[PDB]
């Protein structure tokens, strides 16, 4: 049930993009790749398909012949490319396979294209930590500051994913530096402060940067 | 021509355990092939349906789906706070395929008050020359909520943005961020950091402030 994606990219205006989806599994099984845009915060647009059976591809119209299906069927491996970028390609693409009486089965989880002119840019990580004015009665917030990276997305776990209750993520927001930056936060007990520790993991794959950072009362 | 498919309500509000029922209609014969999918806050997307009323083996049973004419729903028998997400048709029965205009489903739920907490800047960013200071709105409902800052007793402008999360899977609230950047010299040379709640949940505004003086 999992459909694999290649990661976020960054490219400039004018050039291209080629990105992958595959199962995860060896299947040997006939399957067609159906291909959704996504715009950020918007519906959905269906792009094209290809049948790596038999080569077969099919397009909207309103993609104006900008988009290319391709396949390595060694691989079960479908691609789409997109040409003559300009910013309204930015947007979070899918791949979706459907089989013969199963349409749509699997998705995946989408690549994220950001066409742009300005450069990648890795954040640095803050912490937010817990101290008096931080906590209620009993309870403790703490977390981490993303900030200034380009372009999206980062990601951040915490304690390597062992902790996910009470974590809010937020939105990332564009500063007038034309930066991003976003904070992760967390409701922890105030008395596991003195020894159970929190560190969020920060990933930019853009700028190839992880960095683990532990937050400290 | 290419078949539209008119989805609606565009945004449904609805109360925990309420049946809800969206629209999807056709406007030209798909012959049951029209599916329901649902996407998370965080960009997943699954299947919910398909062939109209065969409902995906992973999604609960409180999910159905129907046809009437050229008339499509996705019901919810009773509404559960996991439930909030956008939910788009899609009609497979002719190329090129086409979607709904989704219904992004909303939670009401009680009034309640935020927890505010306030962070000053690590010492690490302070090193680099900018401050940026945090004040957060934990937990709180409905969404409207106003944060002002004020820096030794003034009310600051224009150097504050804010970010909120989309209603929580577990209990549908929002929480949100208001960040004060500062260059590291403004930080310095003021004391008193305060962020300033006003939330339908509180009787009067909530201040939460540090002195520079005292660390946090
Ligand atoms: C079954 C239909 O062709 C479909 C499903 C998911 C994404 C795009 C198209």
């Amino acid at each position: 049930v999992q459909l694999q994606q290649s990661g976020p990219v960054l490219v400039k205006p004018g050039g291209s993009v080629k990105m992958s989806c595959k199962a995860s599994e060896y299947t040997l099984t006939s399957y067609l790749f159906q291909w959704v845009k996504q715009k950020s915060g918007q519906g959905l647009e269906w792009i094209g398909y290809i049948y790596p059976y038999n080569g077969g591809t099919r397009y909207n119209e309103k993609f104006r012949g900008k988009a290319t299906l391709t396949s390595d069927k060694s691989s079960n491996t479908a691609y789409l490319e997109l040409s003559s970028l300009t910013s309204e390609d930015s947007a979070v693409y899918y791949c979706a396979r459907s089989s013969m009486s199963d349409p749509g089965a699997n998705w995946g989880p989408g690549t994220l294209v950001t066409v742009s002119s300005a450069s990648t840019k890795g954040p640095s990580v803050f912490p937010l930590a817990p101290s008096s004015k931080s906590t209620s009665g009993g309870t403790a917030a703490l977390g981490c500051l993303v900030k200034d990276y380009f372009p999206e997305p980062v990601t951040v776990s915490w304690n390597s994913g062992a902790l996910t209750s009470g974590v809010h993520t937020f939105p990332a927001v564009l500063q007038s530096s034309g930066l991003y930056s976003l904070s992760s936060v967390v409701t922890v007990p105030s008395s596991s402060l003195g020894t159970q520790t929190y560190i969020c993991n920060v990933n930019h794959k853009p700028s190839n940067t992880k960095v683990d950072k532990k937050v400290e009362p | 021509l290419d078949i539209q498919m008119t989805q609606s309500p565009s945004s449904l509000s609805a109360s925990l355990g309420e049946r809800v029922s969206l629209t999807c209609r056709a406007s030209q014969e798909i012959s049951g092939y029209l599916y329901w999918l649902q996407q998370k806050p965080d960009g997943t997307i699954k299947r919910l349906i398909y062939a109209g009323s065969t409902l995906d083996s992973g999604v609960p049973k409180r999910f159905s789906g129907s046809r009437s004419g050229s008339d499509y729903s996705l019901t919810i028998s009773s509404l559960e706070s996991e439930d909030f997400a956008d939910y788009y048709c899609l009609q497979y029965a002719s190329y090129p395929r086409t979607f709904g205009g989704g219904t992004k489903v909303e939670i009401k739920r009680t009034v309640a008050a935020p927890s505010v907490f306030i962070f000053p800047p690590s010492d690490e960013q302070l090193k680099s020359g900018t401050a940026s200071v945090v004040c957060l709105l934990n937990n709180f409902y409905p969404r409207e909520a106003k944060v002002q800052w004020k820096v030794d007793n003034a009310l600051q402008s224009g150097n504050s943005q804010e970010s909120v999360t989309e209603q929580d899977s577990k209990d549908s609230t929002y929480s949100l961020s208001s960040t004060l950047t500062l260059s590291k010299a403004d930080y310095e040379k003021h004391k008193v950091y305060a962020c300033e709640v006003t939330h339908q949940g509180l009787s009067s505004p909530v201040t939460k402030s540090f002195n520079r003086g005292e660390c946090g």
